[PDB]
């Protein structure tokens, strides 16, 4: 249908801190690690539907500037003595036809799960710190 | 306790004005002592004579919240009826609870009966309790039983139907049991020879009002400390407005993951934003936060440095209080 | 001292509309590059403008209320030597050149006043 | 904006080399006296962005829109001493002198990537001309007077 | 249709920039007085579709054929102040001002992708000209008066 | 945010010896071998956050000139009778807006873990000795 | 650092026989089959460094002319009744700045481990006999 967004990228904020230095070129990405329901399927038109406990478990890959307030926050999170839970939201504003709706996706208790692969070059500039915060519930609503 | 008190021997209309000054005849201690004129220091000059404040009213409770930020209040004495609407309005405005007891005399649906007046007025923060003895102590064990909740654990929102209390129950017959149920009072009575506290729904449920009140105060405080102590002041950037929306959304999460609100259909008709998203979020997330757009706010209040008016909508989790079941015998 | 530019909007600026609005964006070099500070001024009847102006780099825009967008009146560099009671059309003619780097060398006067302050602070000890 | 002029500054006082002998790029400027070894900071390479920061300040309350980016600026040395001013640059780029003089030039400096002695067809004659490549990375910024939020009044409702 | 004019609107009152100084594209329009820094919304880039929606309305009964698509519209700044009007745009594109003024322009706005100071061969002279790239995504629509079905009579058969 | 680095590549030094012949073209690279915290996730909004013991374990791939003081140091390290522990730091200088900050990353006890794949060509020059020193703690701070 | 080699390719000799028909285009290549030291890493800043017994085990891939004295030697080695041990050296000459140094790499007891994949074409000429002699100790010194 007809649709247009404000807010170029999904504005994002974890722990009441908003990410504002996002590496241009598809920084955020949400990946469902698992299915939403596994099934066992028996003879003659019979199946069994069971929503797994890993339903919303989503990994969020974030790309941030090599040394930025956003990378400072994520790094201080990474180096904490006790791994810091992450709660927050990814959301966009968008006007459906004329009506203004907001598409939000909560992000429950999550944590670091892959450190950035810290690469420094000389040929070419590279400021690409990619964290992956993988939560358990990522419910989009709209 | 780290404070240095200096008090003249004379009492009454004697002034210790000086903030320790400086003597030309030595090396000062005043500056390092921290009681200089420039240095912040309280200096309560001696009063003239003994003072006799006139007897205030129980409405003078305004002072207490003025200095302590309590949330559940009492009174040793019984609150006289003429003061009941006043203290009820105070409870509604100053965002706290006030537990009060009454003897069987106030068991009616009459307007002259103050408690029924509270009910019809919607003064839901003025909780009314029953004691044939007029046992004021019954308020204590009541106040001491409602407020035990942490608002951060998994499931902690408690009702008070049938909760152990610390005062002897009394004896009632059926008719005033029902009357108390239908006029908002609460009853501490005997069931199967046991302490049994029963709440009512005429006035709003104790669980409901207490949960809502803690919720509103917690939203206010999370929003406040997001905004003045976080040391990174949040703008009117649309990202920043989204931040301020997420703060309250996160608190609402804390509460649905607490036991106060649960997802479900929305019974009411009034809403905001649009029916579809409203009911969808409530049926799924149990809450819905929609913040006014920066556009809809005039420049006149933008320079006032106040965000748009956020609108949050919640649905209580149902608490089982009754169970009715019917059993037949196939032989 | 800070200047006060005034006059009647005439000539290429347009007809003396009694509602015309102007906008100055000042480029105040704040910490790293600069900060742009906007300010919108309106006009009294007869197309009259009268307003003080700080010193520095100002970009002036013109437009009419209810119009669709501004018109680039242009840049200007108000220095400590421009006349105070001047019209806007006249000032627009004294646009900013790239003498600013030579202007930076006015710090010689500041150096001298610092030297004199050091001298007339040091001497009194006797 | 200022980036190319900045790298021109850096090459100005890394080689201890003259003002009037560094011209910028594909502007209009006559190359008289071929032997006068010029240096030009060719910026024709596409500069591509990397990120768009957005910071905010509280007390002296304004905010800060930044844009990190990089461009493959090439350097063309001319003149009879082109080769030297190529190599002697292509090798001092990563010394003390360079890394110590590019203090406030808000501009990183990467290693020289490649060189070439591609000359120029000066009309039945060949004038010395050498290109050296190196990605340069910088970040322009602007500051905007927005304003903060001091509080937030609001109302709730429930079924 | 309206998309290019819309992005022209957005650039009109993001830079607080003039009507008559924004011309569209490879139309016919004379660029007199090179220093008058123009901006042109080059739409020559191929716009490619993404989806073809089809919605239907019940009471005021008509339906709604939509087509989401995107185009790499480039922006060419001219004039002595080309560089600034490039950078100052290439950096305010993602501020409050932009994201707040593109309210009803039924047109998303992506980040500026890359820039270039490719000038134009103005006949033995070089006039300042800078391109900045950014994918733009929008969705034209049309409404058609179809009509609904209120019932459906029918018959069955069996062996 | 606005940011500019001195020090083209992250200047690096192990055992008080500084690497100064770095193969141009992305010589250094830090890779996190493992996560920062594994979790087990049970029903109805419940997870368990546990930071692993392999938190900072980072492999550092170094590319050095085929026969250089840097390769001499790394090689003499490789051929020691007793494998030589590596301690040191990778760090960069960088000015945030005007303020000059230093981003440092310590490297604790580490050792050789993949020898360079010694390749010699005739067609084309190849002086590419890639060592991989993989440490256990690699804490970036800034 | 400044460095220049004589001896285009690493001149090589096994069993006192020198390889002189080397397929142009990266004939020799030394690959470390294993690490130099494996470690077990326990809590709170503790690791254990153990150099493996497979330290220097290096495979040397040789590319030689399809039927050459070098391929004759390698083939006669391959077809022996008893697999013939290989001992020898790979080394290069090179002048550091002005001083002439020699970079040598011994090759201890080794043997055939992958025969050449004998391919004969008609479209295109192919004289590419690739043997792989994998030794146990390959110590470079310089």
């Amino acid at each position: 249908s007809v649709i247009v967004y404000r807010n170029n990228q999904s504005t994002l904020t974890l722990n009441g801190y908003t990410f504002q230095h996002l590496y241009q070129g598809a920084a955020l990405v949400l990946t469902p690690v698992n299915a939403k329901t596994a099934r066992t399927n028996s003879i003659n038109g019979g199946v069994s539907i069971s929503g797994r406990v890993d339903g919303g478990v989503h990994t969020l890959a974030i790309m941030v500037q090599k040394h930025s307030p956003d990378d400072k926050f994520l790094n201080d999170a990474k180096n904490s003595q006790e791994p810091v839970v992450f709660d927050g939201s990814m959301k966009r504003a968008y006007t459906e036809s004329g009506t203004l709706k907001k598409a939000t996706t909560t992000l429950e208790t999550g944590s670091i799960t892959t450190q950035p692969t810290k690469t420094d070059n000389n040929q070419d500039p590279d400021d690409s710190r990619t964290y992956v915060i993988e939560f358990r519930n990522s419910v989009e609503t709209f | 306790n780290g404070y240095f008190k200096v008090t003249s021997s004379t009492t009454g209309a004697t002034s210790l004005l000086s903030y320790l000054g400086v003597a030309t005849s030595g090396t000062d201690i005043s500056a390092v002592l921290g009681m200089n004129s420039e240095s912040g220091a309280v200096l309560t000059q001696g009063t003239d004579q003994v003072v006799l404040p006139a007897e205030t009213k129980l409405e003078g409770i305004t002072a207490i919240k003025s200095e302590v930020n309590i949330k559940g209040a009492m009174f040793i004495d019984q609150i006289l009826d003429a003061d009941i609407p006043g203290i009820a309005s105070f409870a509604g405005a100053n965002n706290m609870l006030v537990y009060e007891v009454f003897d069987t005399g106030y068991l009616s649906k009459n307007v002259s009966n103050p408690v029924w007046a509270v009910k019809l007025a919607g003064q839901s923060n003025f909780r009314c309790l029953l004691s044939k003895s007029g046992n004021r102590k019954f308020a204590a064990t009541y106040m001491a039983r409602m407020h035990t909740v942490l608002f951060s654990g998994q499931n902690t929102a408690i009702t008070m139907q049938l909760k152990e209390l610390s005062v002897t129950a009394e004896e009632y017959t059926d008719t005033e049991i029902a009357n108390a149920k239908t006029v908002g009072l609460d009853l501490l009575t005997t069931i199967k020879n046991e302490q049994a506290l029963l709440t009512s729904g005429a006035n709003d449920f104790c669980d409901n009002v207490y949960n809502l009140e803690a919720f509103r105060d917690e939203i206010q405080t999370n929003n406040y400390n997001l905004l003045k102590t976080t040391s990174t002041k949040i703008p009117q950037t649309d990202p920043g407005m989204d931040t301020i929306e997420d703060d309250t959304e996160k608190t609402c999460e804390k509460y649905v993951r607490n036991g106060v609100f649960a997802p479900g259909t929305w019974t009411r008709s009034d809403f905001f934003g649009d029916r579809q998203q409203f009911v969808d979020a409530i049926a799924q997330k149990g809450y819905y936060v929609l913040i006014g757009d920066l556009a809809d706010q005039t420049t006149a209040e933008r320079q006032s440095r106040v965000s748009p008016v956020i609108q949050i909508a919640v649905k209580n989790a149902g608490a089982v209080h009754e169970e009715d079941i019917i059993i037949s015998v196939n032989l | 001292m800070s200047i006060q530019v005034t006059g009647i909007i005439e000539g290429p600026l347009g007809t003396p509309s009694p509602g015309i609005t102007i906008r100055v964006v000042s480029k105040i070099s704040y910490r790293n590059t600069y900060r742009l500070s906007t300010e919108d001024y309106v006009t009294t009847t007869g197309g009259a403008y009268d307003f003080q102006l700080n010193e520095g780099f100002h970009k002036i825009l013109i437009r009419y209320r209810g119009a669709s967008s501004f018109t680039k009146l242009g840049d200007v560099s108000v220095s400590d030597q421009t006349p105070s009671p001047i019209t806007l059309i006249n000032l627009l003619e004294s646009s900013s050149p790239k003498a600013l780097v030579v202007k930076l060398q006015e710090l010689a006067d500041e150096a001298s006043e610092s030297a004199q302050s050091a001298s007339d602070d040091a001497d009194q000890v006797t | 904006s200022q980036s190319i002029i900045n790298v021109a500054r850096y090459i100005r006082d890394l080689l201890d080399y003259d003002e009037n002998l560094i011209q910028f790029d594909r502007k209009n400027t006559q190359q008289s006296d071929t032997v006068t070894g010029y240096i030009v900071v060719n910026g024709s390479g596409v500069q591509n962005v990397l990120s768009h920061g957005s910071s905010y300040d509280g007390d002296a309350e304004i905010m800060e829109y930044s844009k990190s980016e990089s461009r493959l600026i090439t350097l063309e040395f001319y003149g009879s001493d082109a080769y030297e001013n190529a190599e002697l640059f292509s090798l001092l780029n990563q010394s003390q002198k360079a890394k110590e003089v590019s203090r406030g030039l808000g501009l990183t400096i990467y290693n020289v990537s490649q060189a070439t002695d591609v000359k120029q067809l000066l009309g039945y004659q060949y004038g010395n001309r050498v290109h050296v490549d190196f990605n340069i990375q910088y970040c322009p910024s602007v500051y905007v007077e927005t304003l903060r939020v001091d509080a937030s009044e609001f109302e709730i409702l429930v079924d």
